[PDB]
RNA sequence: UAAAUUAUGGUCAAUUGUUAGUAUUCAUAUUAAUUUUUUUAAAUGUUUUAUCAUUUUAUAAAGGUUUAUUUUUGAAAGAUUUUUUGUAUAAAAUUUUAGGAAUAGUUAAUAAUAAUUUAUAAUUUUGAUUAGAUUGUUUUGUUAAUGCUAUUAGAUGGGUGUGGAAAAAUAAAAAAAAUAAUUAAUAUAUAUCAAUAAUAAAUUAAAUUAAUCUAUUAGUCAGAAAUGGAUGCCAGCCGUUGCGGUAAUUUCUAUGCUUUUAAAUAU
């Protein structure tokens, strides 16, 4: 037992409590300001720093906005003529919105720091918004234009001829005639917007 | 290089280089003027090694001395261990 | 796999070879016939070898080196290497 | 096994592995593994007188 | 013993992404350090005095490529993809380049001819 | 148990560096990479063995 | 030679290369006919615009291709004229057609080539009208005029002092770009006012100006006269 | 479970902030160089950083040994990182969980691009594929009409047998013709035919 | 990429996500012997060189790697490997030179099995406590005279015997009755 | 590693997938996808299913440890020699490490390093610490060394405490002299007629018979050198005196009349009535020694001829600073000593009015 | 000090020289090419590993699109994208401590990253080099130069110590009253 | 010498040949390679200086080594003046050949000793020394897997001994003491040993900048696929049992026909 060595004299360390020490503090190296949120850097900063330092964020989440109700107040009438060959489609503002919520909600990309801007930035005008996409898909429902891709049944042979951003023409895929108006398109369009 | 333009006075030999390192003052002047700019230069460059290293230093302070911390007690702990298995034992 | 008939290929896949003779041989019974046996010589660390080889090629204008390959088995014994084209 | 490791047989290479089997190797009771027979009988007709200088 | 090569050939589609090909915002650099070409001095006056006194190495032999050079702006309108184009060889036209972009920085062609 | 855990040039299936630290001192090879000789073939023999595994204190 | 071998680069607007026997063969299989489904001319119904834009005189000669063998998707490359800036350019129909590949300086037409319309600057006409008579001419001067005083549209002026052609960017030209986009050289005004060869010497008069009043010159001045409440941190230093 | 538990849904997040740049003395002279054509991502590497075992540690704002990122803007101030950029700098992560909705899953009939699926190049329309089993497709864009609970994951962890398999190998030997079961394909005829087509 | 298969590359350049960049060796090459001696005349006394040689050391199969796990590293806390050794004195007739025959361990990880070697080291001993057939501990120091980096720590156990051996005038130990091993045969009779 | 065509250390870090041109993919306007899973990530073996590396594949449990805590207690010997090598670097590593380039902070820097490194940090090095940074006038970071000496539960001997007291004194807390006296001095004796001399050093110095050596388990052999062992042989001069001393100094400096009037009693009294004690040779790890060398070659004072320029061999400058021309305060007799005290007692006095 | 000099590759100062930190990758077709910060000594052998004293990131000079982030309508985002890593512990060490030197590139890159400065050889060749005389220069100083003690107190927490002791702290931290 | 639960936790081990009584890891399979194909290299003049000099510029020629290769700061980094410190040259382990015998400027003590100091010396069968082959201890391939099977290259004695360190006699792709230059990554047609190219190998077209290329083979008894015509133990086929005897679905030729489409074939 007691041949070979005394004991070596740490050992007290771990019965006594007295001798845990941390001589500096945590961030004491010159990193306290690490956190944004935390409140020592709130306190360190003052409050209109704050908002100097944030306001890049800001207006992030107002020009997603902006750029939405651009989109919205061009498409909203889902069907008319509004370029060279390109006109109007719902699609256009629908899958832009999708990227938007994907920048909030999705797990690969996890934006969240979007929303925390939304009590603000938000338009009064655009609160509404899924009423503002039922309106819309009422106007989506006219005539003279296909069902499915919203080109006009006159001056157009295909789905997604001369749109940009088709998903019915794929790159060594064929073209597709347009579809016609009757019950299964509308309870479609019915569907959508159930 | 030591850039040796063609108005540094000239050596004739023929034993050894053609233009020998010797300046009109106003070469040299010029070389005084463009030194300084640069001394500009190097003055925040050397200044931001020295941040850098007390920068360097300090956190080894503190995280090594955490380290000591955490460690300490970890070798405590097994020094408390040992010798209960010999009194076990 | 038989790895020892392979011995004058020396770790090679194809060779190449000077012409010197060709002789006739008989294959082991039940098969008969005249067999073609070319016998040929290549070098290699300044030594001279004699290699001889199942000649199945097709012969055109005279013409010296072959292009040696290997394996598979025979009807005549002890001829393991075969002919690809001549050049 | 690669082919061209000793002998121009298989059993060549596992007959030259068992000189570095671990449970085989030489030692104060088997020894001389690789020649026994060159040192055969060879101090049959030596005669040697054990060594005692105490009585 | 494989005389018989691969079992099958791997390949994949190409499907364009609508992603990929979305507009990217684009910036020239001429905007953020706008450029520009020094006027001629009584040092240097011509395209061919200039590759004159930029001839030092016997390597670098600039003052026979005079005529590849209708002019000024020509040489410093021109880089080193489209100065291979014109069929200068190599550390000769490095040696041009380096020279006109070294007159661009306030330093003309002033050195000593190595030659001899 | 596979061939991707064969392959030790991922850092993932390698004992890391700073081990060679932890054993003999820190910052310790700065000096064995401006020695006379060196990795024609060999550099100073750098040791990573898992800390459990060793035979000095364990 | 050997570098021939070399691929290009294809950057990001580019699609698919055709470049490898394995990528030109199952397109050399295709055989195209006009058969009056697939005439462009029927089309202009759509496509008028793009009938337009076609090089006529050009087209016949380099490529011995007809006007009226022209499909609306065909895959040939043809020549082209921009009717709104004027520029000639190659492209094949089938591109123009299915997406919109326009005349290459007319993709940075509006400003930011990201949100297309969504300027609210006013058109060159109103800002800086001074500009339109210093454009090159080619007829199109009515059209070049519509554009955003902050487009970054590529296009060619006649220089001031020597009087020849030069391209610079209409922002470059007037100074003005879009909040939130990147500023750009402060002083890119007075440097494209000119040749990118006739540019250096009137804007190295200030300088000398600057030296010759006090004897000494750097570029500090400017931020210095900058200079004749700003919130602050707490700091750690006490 | 919206009502029950209502930090399954994020809503907050590290707020993008803008760093202070450094001073520079060289004055203008300089003040041209740090703004140029493109963003500049620098994300940080080092011993106590990059470890997908610590990652959430290493993204947490309150630690402050945190992994550090920085972006110049084209304009040349600088701000964090948003989290996407975060999580650019770390292998890619799969989130699929099954308990509750069907995530989508990889290599299926819908899925898989020609090449893969088929060995030959199959056009894409929008309608009637007899090869899919499909009669007409309409392509409302994805996860726009549905609900976003309803949106789980994608699971791509397994071998695509119809495509490529481990330990490749021939079914039959004899006769010559059977290869590895990957291998399915349809007779190439003798020299190929082109008819031309606008028909 | 090593995991692509034989018709899946594209570029050879790069890797395009992770993984390990790897260089492939041609494993399999035929690689073969050459015969340059007839079988009746071959250079050399004791062995001869029929075919090709395997040609590692650690790589040499089947592998034989260092343990350290033996006897001596139980015992001992080692700065430096080889530091310490026991071993028992074989012979002294040098002066102030014990030398020290010691066992160590190797590992084939093949047969997971172990053995232990034998090697001898000269020892220095300043004033010859020593006799043959001591056990005794053993450590690296400096470098003394060509072959002697080891002195003699502590004699764990001495010889009791030995020693009374030697007051009395005789050798430490009897010397062995015969020499190495012979191919010849001697013939010496009385 | 790096510059090569095969290089490993460029992959060795996660990165976000490239597409710039066409790769062999046309990943230029190519959606990947599917070739990003079967291709271009990494497999077990060809044709497995892709290996992920993510966060997700490790388990929750690496984010629930404290920092250092997969660290375990190492002993590390090394041979005697090495000791002295080592401990002797530290120390002229403490003292100076850089030209004019040392931080004072530097001192700190280089005992903590010493700590990390698995040594132990000697009397030697404490002092030699505390002296350097009292130096350089930055008294925080003296007692931080104290502190530091405390949580390695190094019981300081005599000497340290002399210096942890002028620390104490200079920087003016009586508070920490108190807990310092309290916890290490306070059965330090003087010397009387009965008590003998310096003591003799009695320590064994640690062998292992065969037994020990043999049957011990591997830690119970285990020498690092450790203070405490020899604290008892470091004190065996008695410089305790020195001690009261500096602890009147301190209970004066903090404003206290009645402790400073009982040490400085106490000192007077055994002054006068008890026999001086013998003193300690100088440390040859603080002061050195003069090694021999003959000063011939040398730069012969009149060197440059615009100056006098000093010199090895002699001073040819005269002395900047007056110094006082008394040995070392140690070798002084018993009643000197009481004068020193009192002279000493006065210097403190003037320090405080002038803080 | 070598007889016959090795050409091609001279430095200053013999071997192994300074601790310095370059950029360098393997020579390949452009599309793929990469670049590594390494910091390593002044002379290089044969294969740039024998010499390498800390490896400090992976360099890609392929101005690259952002599809790790969602696509996003603020214009700045959708500029192209540089990446790099940096390791800025074994640079501030190395750098700081040890007293690196640097080749340019390698500064350009720092510059962008709020590491350094932009270097000396990024010129923006609108601007000339200034000029320079002592009188004025000494006008502007005695017009601004500030206190001495303020400035010895600036020089201090820049290059000495920084975290200090507030009053509270030492309050906190001295002994209470069984052993005071 | 008792069970266990606050329940799938600590993150995937998984094997595919049509054979021929039977015994024995052995022909024809896949993956990896060589057969196999110009998309990554490159040209000469290193450079300052105080002038016939002096400062800066230290590991790719060959030979064949298995108890083998080991080292400093005095150079530079490098911070203020002058003195200023100590740490290093040493070892340990891993070492091939089917049939096996002795090796030698030689060990240890003395010591700045000894071509003749002293001694009962050293290496070896626990495999030495010569000799053969061979560039040593994170690199590959196959595999479900203890295995089997690769890994380049790079230190070749001394003789006015310079230099911090011999690494010092073409063969860079390392900015080398004023910011030469970074609008740069392009280098034409050479080499060495590497560096895997039939990159949608076949129908809707290239959100280009249109630049390099005009691209094919096998089988045809057994086992996907045959008819004529010759030939007649011949000529020839042959991975393999074997085929060829006037009717050969196994040879040669013509035509068709067969394939699961980076080729057959040899190693
Ligand atoms: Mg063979
Ligand atoms: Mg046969
Ligand atoms: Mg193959
Ligand atoms: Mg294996
Ligand atoms: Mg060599
Ligand atoms: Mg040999
Ligand atoms: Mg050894
Ligand atoms: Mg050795
Ligand atoms: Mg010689
Ligand atoms: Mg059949
Ligand atoms: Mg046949
Ligand atoms: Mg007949
Ligand atoms: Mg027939
Ligand atoms: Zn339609
Ligand atoms: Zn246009
Ligand atoms: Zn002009």
């Amino acid at each position: 037992l007691y041949k070979g060595i005394p004991r070596p004299a740490i050992t007290n360390l771990h019965y006594e409590p007295a001798w845990r020490y941390t001589l500096y503090q945590a961030g004491a190296h010159g990193a306290q300001l690490s956190n944004p949120r935390s409140p020592f850097t709130a306190k360190v900063l003052g409050d209109e720093l704050m908002q100097v330092r944030d306001i890049k964020s800001v207006e992030h989440c107002k020009a997603w906005f902006d750029r939405l109700q651009y989109l919205i107040n061009l498409h909203y009438e889902a069907v008319g003529d509004i370029g060279e060959f390109k006109s109007r489609h719902t699609r256009h503002v629908h899958e832009f919105f999708v990227a938007f919520h994907d920048a909030l909600s999705s797990l690969d990309f996890r934006d969240t720091y979007l929303f925390d801007q939304f009590k603000a930035v938000r338009p009064p005008e655009l609160s509404d918004l899924f009423g503002i996409f039922l309106e819309m898909e009422a106007n989506y429902v006219h005539e003279d234009y296909c069902p499915r891709c919203s080109l006009p049944y006159s001056t157009t042979r295909y789905c997604g001829e001369g749109d940009v951003d088709t998903p019915f023409r794929k790159h060594r895929g064929r073209w597709a005639p347009h579809q016609k108006w009757g019950r299964e398109w509308y309870d479609v369009v019915a569907r959508r917007a159930e | 290089r030591q850039i040796r333009p063609y108005y540094n006075l000239p050596s004739k030999s023929e034993h050894g280089r053609k233009m020998t390192g010797f300046l009109t003052p106003y070469r040299h002047w010029m070389w005084k003027q463009n030194e300084l700019w640069r001394n500009v230069h190097e003055a925040q460059f050397e200044h931001l090694r020295r941040v850098y290293k007390r920068q360097w230093l300090e956190s080894f302070r503190v995280n090594a001395d955490e380290y000591i911390y955490k460690y300490n007690i970890t070798k405590a702990a097994q020094l408390a261990q040992w010798e209960c298995e010999m009194k076990e034992q | 796999l038989f790895f020892l008939r392979m011995w004058f290929l020396y770790g090679c896949c194809l060779r190449f070879v000077l012409f010197v003779l060709c002789y006739y041989m008989s294959p082991r019974l039940p098969s008969s016939g005249n067999r073609r046996v070319l016998y040929a010589v290549f070098y290699l660390y300044n030594f001279v070898w004699m290699l001889r080889c199942f000649f199945c090629c097709f012969i055109g204008l005279v013409m010296s080196l072959f292009i040696i390959e290997g394996g598979g088995f025979v009807d005549l014994p002890g001829v393991k290497y075969y002919t690809r084209i001549v050049s | 096994i690669a082919h061209w490791y000793c002998g121009h047989k298989f059993r060549h290479r596992f007959m030259r592995d068992k000189r570095f089997h671990p449970s085989l190797q030489a030692s104060h009771d088997a020894r001389n593994r690789f020649s026994k027979r060159r040192h055969f009988k060879t101090n049959r007709w030596n005669y040697q007188q054990a060594y005692r200088d105490m009585p | 013993d494989q005389t018989y090569g691969p079992h099958k050939s791997y390949k994949y589609t190409y499907m364009p992404d609508p992603r990929k090909l979305a507009p990217i915002e684009t910036t020239q650099r001429s905007e953020i350090v706008p450029q520009s070409i020094r006027p001629p001095t009584s040092y240097v006056p011509n395209h061919e005095t200039f590759l004159e006194r930029a001839d030092i190495h016997r390597l670098r032999p600039t003052s026979d490529f005079k005529a590849s050079f209708k002019d000024w702006n020509d040489l410093f309108t021109c880089d080193k993809r489209q100065l291979r184009v014109r069929g200068i060889p190599r550390m000769t036209r490095d040696a041009i380049r380096t020279a006109v972009q070294a007159f661009q920085n306030g330093n003309p062609p002033e050195r000593f001819d190595t030659k001899e | 148990s596979f061939k991707y855990a064969t392959k030790l040039q991922h850092d993932e299936m390698r004992q890391p560096y700073y081990i060679h630290e932890k054993r003999y001192g820190i910052f310790s090879n700065e000096r064995n990479i401006a020695k006379a000789r060196r990795g024609l073939p060999f550099i100073t023999p750098l040791y990573t063995k898992h800390m459990n595994l060793w035979d000095t204190d364990t | 030679s050997r570098w021939s071998s070399v691929w290009p680069n294809m950057r990001y607007g580019s699609m698919f290369l055709s470049y490898s026997v394995g990528r030109k063969l199952p397109m050399k299989g295709v055989n195209w006919v006009t058969r009056d489904s697939n005439r462009l001319l029927n089309f202009s119904n759509r496509y008028s615009a793009v009938i337009s834009d076609i090089d006529v005189k050009r087209t016949e000669e380099e490529l011995n291709v007809a006007l009226s063998d022209i499909r609306w998707n065909d895959h040939r490359r043809i020549y082209w004229k921009c009717s709104f800036c004027g520029s000639s350019y190659r492209k094949n129909v089938s591109v123009r057609t299915k997406y919109h590949a326009g005349c290459n300086f007319c993709k940075k037409k509006y400003p930011s080539e990201v949100r297309g319309e969504q300027h609210g600057s006013p058109p060159v006409s109103q800002a800086a009208p001074e500009l339109t008579e210093q454009l090159v001419d080619n007829g199109k001067r009515d059209n070049l005029a519509t554009l955003a005083v902050t487009s970054k549209f590529y296009a060619e002026w006649t220089c001031r002092g020597c009087g020849g052609s030069y391209r610079s960017t209409i922002r470059s030209r007037t100074g003005q770009v879009e909040a939130g986009q990147c500023t750009l050289h402060p002083d890119i005004v007075a440097w494209s006012a000119y040749c990118p060869s006739c540019s250096w010497r009137p804007n190295m008069v200030p300088i000398a100006e600057e030296v010759s009043r006090s004897g000494q010159f750097l570029g500090l001045e400017r931020s210095m006269e900058e200079l004749g409440p700003i919130p602050r941190r707490k700091r750690l230093a006490c | 479970y919206r009502r029950m538990f209502p930090e399954m849904i994020g809503r907050t997040g590290e707020p993008v902030q803008q760093y202070g740049q450094m001073p520079i003395w060289a004055g203008p002279h300089r003040q041209h160089a740090n703004k140029s054509e493109h963003n500049w991502m620098f994300a940080e590497i080092g011993v106590n950083v990059g470890h997908e075992a610590l990652k959430k540690l290493e993204l947490d704002p309150t630690n402050e040994k945190r992994r550090r990122f920085v972006i110049r803007q084209p304009d040349g101030t600088l701000r964090s990182a948003k989290m996407s950029e975060m999580r650019a700098w770390y292998w890619k992560e799969e989130w699929a969980d099954f308990r509750f909705w069907a995530p989508q899953m990889e290599w299926g009939i819908e899925n898989t691009p020609s090449q893969e699926q088929y060995q030959e190049h199959v056009p894409d329309t929008t309608d009637a594929d007899f090869r899919k089993q499909r009669r007409i497709q309409s392509r409302p864009v994805k996860w726009f009409y549905e609900s976003h609970y309803t949106r789980t994951g994608s699971f791509a962890g397994f071998q695509p047998l119809r495509f490529m398999q481990r330990r490749t190998e021939r079914e039959v030997r004899w006769p010559d013709v059977i290869n590895a079961a990957v291998q399915i394909q349809k007779r190439k005829p003798a020299a190929y035919i082109f008819k031309a087509i606008p028909e | 990429p090593w995991w692509n298969f034989q018709t899946e590359h594209r570029q050879r350049c790069v890797l395009m996500y992770g993984g390990a960049r790897t260089k492939n060796t041609h494993n399999a090459n035929h690689r073969v012997f050459i015969k340059k001696y007839k079988r009746n005349a071959f250079p050399n006394r004791t062995r001869h060189h029929w075919a090709v040689s395997m040609t590692g050391v650690l790589s040499q199969r089947p592998r034989r790697m260092p343990w350290p796990y033996d006897l001596t590293s139980l015992i001992f806390n080692q700065p430096r490997q080889g530091s310490d050794k026991i071993g028992y004195v074989v012979g002294t007739s040098m002066l102030k030179t014990a030398v020290v025959a010691t066992n160590h361990m190797v590992y084939y990880p093949k047969f997971n099995q172990r053995v232990s070697r034998t090697k001898r080291f000269f020892a220095h001993d300043e004033d010859l406590a020593c006799v043959e057939g001591d056990l005794v501990h053993i450590k690296q120091c400096r470098k003394i005279s060509k072959y002697k980096h080891y002195y003699v720590f502590s004699i764990l156990e001495p010889n009791v015997e030995g020693r009374e051996r030697l007051k009395l005038g005789l050798k430490a130990v009897p010397p062995p009755l015969f020499g190495y091993p012979v191919s010849r045969r001697i013939v010496k009779l009385n | 590693k790096v510059d090569s065509f095969h290089a490993n250390t460029q992959y060795q870090h996660a990165w976000p997938l490239l597409s710039h041109d066409d790769l062999g993919n046309s990943d230029q306007s190519n959606n990947t996808k599917n070739i990003m899973y079967s291709m271009y990530m990494p497999k077990r073996n060809k044709g497995t299913a892709p290996w992920f590396r993510g966060a997700d594949t490790y388990s929750v449990k690496y984010c629930e440890q404290g920092r250092y805590e997969y660290q375990r207690y190492l002993m590390i010997n090394r041979f005697p020699s090495e000791y002295k090598k080592h401990f002797l670097s530290f120390l002229s590593n403490i003292r100076m490490s850089s030209g004019s380039a040392t931080i004072p902070q530097e001192a700190l820097h280089w005992l903590l390093r010493m700590i990390v490194d698995n040594f132990n940090p000697q009397h030697v090095h404490y002092i030699a610490a505390m002296k350097t940074l009292q130096s350089a006038g930055e008294l925080d970071m003296a007692r931080d060394v104290w502190k530091i000496m405390e949580r390695q539960q190094t019981w300081p001997c005599t000497a340290t405490i002399c210096a942890y007291l002028d620390v104490c004194v200079e920087a003016g807390e009586k508070t920490w002299a108190m807990e310092a006296w309290n916890r290490y001095c306070t059965e330090l004796k003087f010397l009387e007629p009965g008590e003998v001399d310096p003591k003799p050093i009695s320590r064994v110095p640690f062998s292992l018979t065969r037994e020990e050596l043999l049957y011990l388990p591997k830690w119970k052999k285990h020498f690092d050198h450790d203070p405490n062992l020899d604290v008892m042989d470091l004190n065996r001069f008695n410089r305790t005196r020195e001690v009261y001393l500096r602890m009147a100094q301190v209970m004066l400096a903090g404003g206290e009349r009645n402790a400073f009037q009982h040490f400085f009693t106490k000192l007077e009294e055994a002054m006068l009535n008890k026999p001086t004690p013998v003193p300690e040779p100088p440390n040859p790890h603080l002061v050195r020694r003069p090694r021999w060398a003959p000063y011939e070659h040398c730069k012969s004072v009149h060197h440059s001829p615009w100056r006098l320029q000093n010199n090895g061999r002699a001073l040819a400058l005269g002395p900047p600073v007056t110094i006082e021309d008394e040995m070392q305060s140690r070798f002084f007799s018993n009643d000197q000593f009481l004068v020193h005290s009192v002279k000493e007692v006065l210097r403190i006095v003037l320090q405080e009015h002038k803080r | 000090a070598r007889a016959v000099i090795k050409r091609r590759s001279p430095q200053l100062w013999g071997a192994p020289g300074a601790p310095i930190i370059r950029m360098r990758g393997h020579h390949v077709v452009w599309k793929f090419q990469s670049y590594d910060l390494v910091v390593e000594h002044t002379h290089k052998r044969r294969n740039s590993d024998i010499r390498l004293l800390h490896y400090l990131g992976k360099h890609c000079p392929h101005p690259q699109k952002s599809l790790w982030s969602p696509d996003t309508p603020v214009a700045q985002d959708r500029h192209l994208f540089m990446l790099t890593t940096v390791d800025i512990d074994a640079f501030k060490y190395w750098f700081g401590v040890k007293r690196c030197r640097l080749s340019m590139k390698p500064w350009a890159l720092l510059a962008k990253a709020g590491l350094l400065p932009p270097s000396l050889t990024q010129n923006s060749k609108i601007m000339p080099k200034p000029l320079f005389d002592k009188e004025s220069l000494m006008r502007y100083y005695l017009a601004n130069r500030k206190d001495e003690d303020v400035m010895a107190r600036e020089k201090y927490l820049n290059y000495e110590n920084s975290m200090v002791k507030t009053e509270e702290e030492r309050a906190a931290e001295r002994p209470v009253a069984p052993y005071l």
